[PDB]
């Protein structure tokens, strides 16, 4: 059901409602750094990473043996291309 | 015993805390008749749905 | 000689250590106890 | 959904307060341990120092520097406040109490810490100021990178229960608090929070002395009234939600009728009390890392031990036949 | 009388139904297994209907008061068993199960 | 076709589906299981039935 | 009616990601045209994908373009041009497309137009597939990783692909 | 353990619950019929609810919403 | 060196023992009494030699 | 009616990047934002027609997808990020050399 | 307008219990009174205890302590940053050289005090001030805001 839902609409639109009042009452009286590219990146993987890992961690009681080997390669996988990133100084900020 | 003067705004937040709990949990359970239910599912809502029928058509 | 090769690791990575010592327990048991708690169970 | 309003507004005043009362602890606890007094002047026992402060922020004059990003400037503070506001829809107090039940609340409170880093981002670029943008690059940086952290712990916790209802979450710690098996976890959930938050020992905002000038440092008035009531909100989120995942949210210490008298929405305001109190305390014992510090503590040391914290839960817990 | 069928009702009743009522329910879930068409399947309805609300008169007959305060309780939390446990074993003490 | 459904049971059409590839799979000639497609893409899309609905309403409106 | 909304909102906020002269302004509509998405999924009762549009798209993706754009500090005389002279060209392109692709599911998916009776007593409701519900998450994850694993592996190949060409196209280590 | 005794007290009462929906939605197709028949008198070649599956096998009545389930 | 000093050294930087005792003697001023003066009902001392207005 | 409502959502959306591909010859950023636009209609597509259909291969697929949709961003904004640095700029009379 | 002037008067009462009660200074720690200024915000004399907290943008500042010798090549800098104070603002000139000079009085470096590029609402005399006496000074302050009645002079205008 998406019946809960709802008020979370409704709590948004009371929210901007308090932020108009909040904020509108006192009206009354060239360096480019590749490392923040390089950052995003490593922030993309990681969080498809965690998208993954969200509906594998729900049903881990019906996958069994399978589902967690087929996590721990896609894992494995993953894992290699971290140590290729460390390796290669991504993740030194100095 | 100074250091009590610390802890009147930290038991301020506490009641904010049980407030924004309380306030809600019995504006509801004056709504709806009986406090809310955690875990509301398809069942459920058949339930409530069809139970509207079996009362109000007796 | 790597074993102290291993300490100077440890030493000098106490993070990376720990972590492939939690990973590996948590990689062993399913590859290793399952298996046997399994065959246990069938006799 | 007439009512609606009334239990959202009973989440929404008290959160305010609550985070004007919480700016005051902070300044006592601070002088406390320096063997001073802390606002104790206006009002008795400075009670009424927040009230005091906020008016005179709605009474100053807002300046709106000559940007050609006039909107952009004013909704950042907007942003960000709205969404230390909306992550309070799902958490729970008690057992019911909870304006929305969502079943996927977890990966909802993932999504609302991910939408985060826009309000400072935009307040660093809008604000036409080099420092400004330099230091808002560098915050949004710190926070996506604790950010994979925060979500790996949240797998780990998912693991455990095998729902993503923060009220069930809850609720299977009836049997023993997750903060105690997982205790290591519970700690490195802690510093991620702390870094997440821009708070100490990660406060690169708060380090205009270090020549490193915050993503605020332009706004004055209710916008920075707004950037600064938002953090301390995220603040108490984020002690409930180390409450929530760790120590039984509502749930007693034991399971017994001398500890059942007390309602669970006290248990549960204690604990993140608790939890408030170690961010103060934090705040006031350490030193604050350089940026290249902290980004090499995000990647290096507390990304490994999340991804390995899962591996060994998961592995664990299939192993024994444990899952839920 | 005949109490009203509510949902409250017949989750408080449903171990009492399941032990009383099994032959019937089988049979229709059998039926319906072969047949989703709900015309070809009203006859084993009507047996299930009859065994429930006979069954549902009987224990209100026989424990009255802890069979009103179960249902009560059930209505109040919404069908969640674990919140009613005193009055579920009043019920049970009064109406065994059998 | 696949049989997983949305909510975790079988598929709404996945019994038409499976009729329709059986009679495929020994008759020589396609149009020998028309029938059986076309109740598999009706399950699909529902054309004929909401058609069909259509005409009634337009009925009720020309006689109105 | 509230599809028409989103959708309106969703229009609008894509014409701005095409027309819009500052590429930071782009970048943010784009974020709008993602939420309203996530509504529509909402509206779907796929609350997982809803709630994974704004983790990827907007939480990941979104903040990459921005990151990006924003260092480049593009001045908009490199990026201007008069777009009055394409309105011939979008209007064949954009009817042609518009009048086969919008009416595509119309003659294999006829909608039903709505009465003057009360069709919601036709609903059958099957409860013994409401016994036990399941959520979005529990049915993809049901077969994410056992059933179609062969695929789940193969987008993490593309992943590592695309580690290892950001490191390699871009990496100047101090 | 907990969820199972919740899950066993659905499936008791599920006949009954079945039982009633039948019931009802046979009257209510009953009446549609009924309603079928008088708006399309007149109309030659009709057959008043022809079912548009060739196998004949039951389905339930179409509704024109994707998901009206989960609201 | 050896497994027992690098296993001491290991735990000792991965449990933030050194971080207790900040926190620890931080916590222990908490309690004890301020050095505060209540201005203006209280003053600071000075002597007889104090340099003020002329 | 729903079905075509929500199609038509989507197909607005790739609608609107084909138009962007078309609109914007001095701007390939924006190029590649049209592209992701067109992605996205075609990862609302899959969700529509597997709740439509009752069918979960749609839903996979849209995963799937969408990692598809990271990898290729990442990757083009790296080759967008290493044009500039060869040139200094991002106008398109200095990406035409190569021609014939 | 027998009702009116109570309401108003309650109004201005309140906004200058708040303007009072929250003084957030920024500090122009320019030679050795900053020193005593620095004593005042420790722990003996607890600024932050009225409720001052000293910030560091002119954007969150409601006062400004010019706390030691303005030289000619700093002056422009002071007036900038006093020009970035948003309403409403006050300045206390804390010690001689801030006053008028002080010992540089006849230097061919020094302005000969601030009130030269700055309109100064408290004088705080002193080479340097105590701690006490720049507390003093502030509360001469509060003393002074809480003569304001902007609303008032507004609805009269
Ligand atoms: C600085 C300033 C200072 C001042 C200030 O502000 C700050 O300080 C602030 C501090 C605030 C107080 C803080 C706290 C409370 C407690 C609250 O009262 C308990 C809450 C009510 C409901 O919640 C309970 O119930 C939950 C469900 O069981 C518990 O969950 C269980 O179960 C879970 C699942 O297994 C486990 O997970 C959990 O662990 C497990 O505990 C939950 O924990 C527990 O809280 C109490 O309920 C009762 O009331 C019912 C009424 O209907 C009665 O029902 C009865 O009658 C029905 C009709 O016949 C029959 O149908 C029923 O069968 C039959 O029972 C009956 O008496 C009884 O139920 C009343 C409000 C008050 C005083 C606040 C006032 C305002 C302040 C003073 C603020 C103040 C302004
Ligand atoms: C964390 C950050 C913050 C930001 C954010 O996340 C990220 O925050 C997130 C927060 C998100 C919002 C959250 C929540 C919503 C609400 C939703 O809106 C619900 C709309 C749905 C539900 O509406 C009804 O649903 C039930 C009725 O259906 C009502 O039940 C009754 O009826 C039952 C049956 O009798 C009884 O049994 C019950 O007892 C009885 O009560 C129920 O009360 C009511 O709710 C859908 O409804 C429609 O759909 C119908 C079908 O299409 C349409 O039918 C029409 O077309 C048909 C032909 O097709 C014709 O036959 C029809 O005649 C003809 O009318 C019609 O338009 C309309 O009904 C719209 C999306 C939105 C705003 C989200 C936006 C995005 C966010 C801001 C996210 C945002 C991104
Ligand atoms: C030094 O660090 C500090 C700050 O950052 C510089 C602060 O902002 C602040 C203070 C910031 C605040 C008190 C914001 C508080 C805001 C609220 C409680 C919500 C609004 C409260 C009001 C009195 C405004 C009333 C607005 C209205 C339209 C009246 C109708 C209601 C303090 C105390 C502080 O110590
Ligand atoms: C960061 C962590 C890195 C971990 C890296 C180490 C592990 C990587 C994965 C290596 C593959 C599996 C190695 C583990 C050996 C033990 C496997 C085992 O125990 O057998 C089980 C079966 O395990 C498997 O078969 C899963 C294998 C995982 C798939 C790994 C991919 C290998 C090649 C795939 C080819 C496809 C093309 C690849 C595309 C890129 C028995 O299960 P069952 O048959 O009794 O019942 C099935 C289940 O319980 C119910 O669902
Ligand atoms: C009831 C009380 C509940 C309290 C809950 C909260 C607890 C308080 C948390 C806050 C404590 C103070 C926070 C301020 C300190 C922040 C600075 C942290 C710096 C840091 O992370 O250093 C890393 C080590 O710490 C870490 O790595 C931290 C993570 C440690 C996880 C432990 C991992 C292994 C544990 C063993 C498990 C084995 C059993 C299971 C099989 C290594 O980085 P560095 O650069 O500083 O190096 C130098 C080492 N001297
Ligand atoms: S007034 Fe005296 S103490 Fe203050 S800056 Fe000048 S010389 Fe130094």
């Amino acid at each position: 059901m998406m019946l809960e839902f709802a008020p979370i609409f409704i709590y948004l639109v009371i929210s901007l409602l308090v932020s108009l009042i909040l904020l509108g009452v006192p009206f009354l009286f060239s360096r480019f750094d590749i490392r923040f590219y390089l950052v995003s990146i490593l922030f993309l993987i990681f969080d498809l990473e965690v998208t993954f890992f969200f509906p594998w961690a729900v049903s881990l009681n019906k996958i069994d043996l399978f589902g967690f080997w087929s996590m721990m390669a896609f894992l494995f996988i993953l894992t290699i291309g971290f140590l290729y990133e460390w390796k290669r100084g991504a993740l030194d900020w100095e | 015993l100074v250091w009590l003067e610390a802890m009147l705004p930290l038991g301020i937040i506490g009641g904010m805390l049980c407030i924004m709990g309380n306030s809600q949990y019995y504006i509801h359970k004056a709504y709806h008749g009986r406090p809310k239910h955690i875990g509301h599912d398809e069942w459920d809502v058949a339930m409530e749905r069809r139970d509207k029928k079996v009362v109000e058509k007796a | 000689p790597v074993m102290e090769k291993l300490r100077m690791f440890v030493a000098q990575e106490p993070v990376v250590a720990a972590s492939c010592l939690i990973g590996g327990v948590g990689l062993f048991l399913p590859a290793v106890v399952r298996p046997i708690l399994d065959s246990l169970e069938a006799s | 959904y007439i009512a609606v309003p009334a239990e959202i507004l009973g989440i929404i005043l008290p959160l305010l307060l609550g985070v004007a009362f919480l700016v005051l602890a902070e300044r006592k606890v601070m002088a406390f341990v320096q063997r001073r007094k802390g606002p104790d002047v206006v009002g008795s026992f400075g009670l009424l120092q927040p009230l005091a402060d906020g008016l005179k922020l709605i009474l100053k004059e807002p300046i709106s520097p000559s940007s050609a990003n006039f909107f952009l400037f004013r909704m950042a503070p907007v942003a960000t406040f709205m969404l230390s506001l909306v992550a309070w829809a799902v958490v729970p107090f008690d057992y019911g109490m909870v304006l929305s039940d969502l079943n996927i609340g977890l990966l909802y409170l993932f999504a609302i810490s991910s939408l985060g880093v826009y309000g400072i981002i935009i307040a660093g670029r809008s604000s036409n100021s080099k420092y400004a943008f330099l230091g808002a690059l560098r915050s949004a940086a710190q926070m996506v990178s604790y950010e994979v952290s925060i979500g790996l712990i949240l797998i780990t916790v998912l693991i455990c229960v095998g729902s993503c209802n923060l009220s069930e979450i809850v609720m299977a710690q009836k049997q023993i608090w997750f903060g105690i098996p997982l205790f290591p976890v519970l700690v490195m959930f802690f510093i991620s929070c702390l870094a997440e938050t821009n708070r100490a020992p990660f406060d690169l905002p708060e380090a205009e002395a270090e020549l490193v000038a915050g993503y605020n440092v332009e706004y004055s008035s209710m916008g920075f009234a707004l950037f600064f009531l938002g953090e301390y909100a995220n603040m108490i989120l984020m002690s409930g939600l180390c409450t929530l995942f760790f120590l039984g949210g509502w749930l007693p210490i034991l399971d017994l009728p001398i500890f059942k008298k007390i309602p669970g929405s006290i248990w549960f305001s204690i604990k993140v009390l608790f939890f408030l109190f170690l961010y103060i305390w934090v705040r006031a014992a350490f030193p604050r890392y350089r940026y290249d510090q902290l980004m090499g503590l995000g990647w290096k040391v507390f990304l490994p031990l999340s991804l390995a914290w899962v591996v060994s839960v998961s592995g664990l817990l299939v192993t024994f036949q444990w899952l839920p | 009388g005949n109490p009203i069928p509510t949902s409250a009702v017949l989750t408080a009743s449903a171990k009492h139904i399941g032990m009383r009522c099994m032959p019937e329910n089988v049979a229709f879930l059998k039926c319906k297994k072969n047949d989703p068409n709900p015309e070809k399947c009203l006859d084993k309805g009507r047996d299930v209907t009859r065994c429930v609300l006979g069954l549902l008169k009987d224990l209100h007959q026989k424990c009255q008061k802890e069979m009103d305060d179960y249902v009560g309780c059930m209505y109040y939390y919404t069908n969640e068993f674990d919140l009613c446990r005193k009055e579920q074993e009043a019920f049970e003490k009064v109406c065994p199960l059998k | 076709a696949s049989g997983w459904g949305i909510t975790g049971n079988k598929g709404r059409c996945y019994d038409f589906w499976m009729d329709f590839s059986e009679c495929m799979s020994h008759c020589r000639e396609p149009k020998d299981c028309t029938l059986l497609r076309e109740d598999y893409l009706e399950c699909l899309h529902h054309s004929k039935e909401f058609q069909r609905r259509n005409r009634i309403y337009k009925e009720e409106q020309r006689k109105l | 009616m509230i599809l028409s909304v989103l959708s309106s909102l969703a229009l609008v906020s894509g014409l701005m990601v095409v027309r819009a002269k500052n590429p930071v302004h782009s970048v943010l509509f784009f974020i709008l045209v993602f939420c309203d998405t996530s509504g529509l999924l909402l509206l779907l009762g796929l609350d997982f994908f809803a709630m994974i549009f704004l983790v990827v798209y907007i939480g990941a993706i979104a903040v990459l373009f921005l990151f990006v754009v924003m260092m480049f500090h593009i001045q908009i005389a490199e990026i201007h041009e008069e777009v009055l002279r394409y309105l011939p060209v979008s209007g064949i392109i954009g009817l042609i497309f518009w009048w086969e692709m919008f009416f595509i599911l119309d003659n294999e998916s006829i909608p039903l137009l709505p009465t003057q009776r009360n069709t919601t007593s036709l609903r059958y409701t099957v409860y013994a597939g409401k016994v036990r519900s399941w959520t979005n998450l529990e049915t993809l994850g049901n077969l994410l990783y056992t059933y179609y694993f062969v695929w789940f592996l193969v987008s993490s190949l593309i992943l590592l692909v695309a580690m290892i060409g950001a490191i390699v196209l871009t990496m100047h280590r101090t | 353990a907990l969820k199972e005794e919740k899950y066993a007290a659905r499936r008791t009462i599920l006949p009954i619950l079945q039982a009633e929906e039948d019931e009802r939605f046979v009257s209510e197709w009953k009446k549609y019929l009924e309603y079928e028949a008088d708006v399309m008198k007149d109309v030659p070649g009709w057959k008043v609810g022809e079912n548009v599956y060739n196998s004949g096998r039951w389905m339930p009545p179409a509704t024109g919403e994707l998901r009206p389930d989960v609201w | 060196k050896d497994w027992n000093t690098v296993f001491e050294r290991s735990i000792n930087t991965l449990f933030l023992t050194e971080m207790v005792r900040g926190l620890s003697l931080t916590l222990k001023y908490f309690f004890d009494p301020k050095v505060t003066i209540n201005y203006p009902f209280e003053k600071g001392p000075l002597s007889p030699r104090f340099r003020g207005e002329h | 009616m729903d079905l075509i409502k929500y199609f038509t959502f989507s197909m607005i959306i790739f609608i609107l990047g084909i138009w962007g591909i078309l609109l914007n010859r001095r701007n390939i950023l924006i190029m590649l934002m049209s592209i992701e636009l067109m992605l996205l209609a075609v990862n609302l597509n899959f969700l529509v027609f597997s709740v439509s259909l009752d069918d979960m291969m749609g839903q996979v697929f849209a995963l799937l997808v969408l990692t598809v949709a990271a990898a290729e961003s990442a990757i083009g904004l790296a080759i967008f990020v290493i044009t500039f640095r060869v040139r200094g700029t991002i106008a398109v009379e200095f990406i035409n050399s190569i021609q014939g | 307008s027998k009702a009116a002037e109570f309401v108003i008067s309650k109004v201005d009462d309140l906004m200058n219990w708040a303007r009072t009660g929250s003084i957030w200074p920024m500090t122009f720690g320019l030679a050795c009174c900053a020193v005593e200024m620095m004593h005042t915000g420790a722990a003996r004399y607890d600024l932050d205890r009225f409720g001052i907290i000293f910030r560091p943008s002119p954007r969150q500042s409601d006062c400004m302590i010019v706390a030691g010798t303005l030289t000619n090549k700093m002056a422009p800098a002071l007036r900038k940053v006093y020009d970035q104070m948003p309403e409403p603002r006050w300045v206390i000139s804390m010690g001689s050289c801030a006053n008028g000079g002080g010992y540089y009085h006849y230097s061919y470096s020094v302005v000969r005090g601030c009130d030269r590029i700055v309109p100064v609402d408290i004088y705080v005399p002193g080479c340097p001030p105590t701690a006490e006496a720049l507390l003093y000074g502030l509360l001469q302050l509060q003393k002074k805001i809480n003569r304001r009645k902007d609303f008032l002079h507004w609805w009269n205008k």
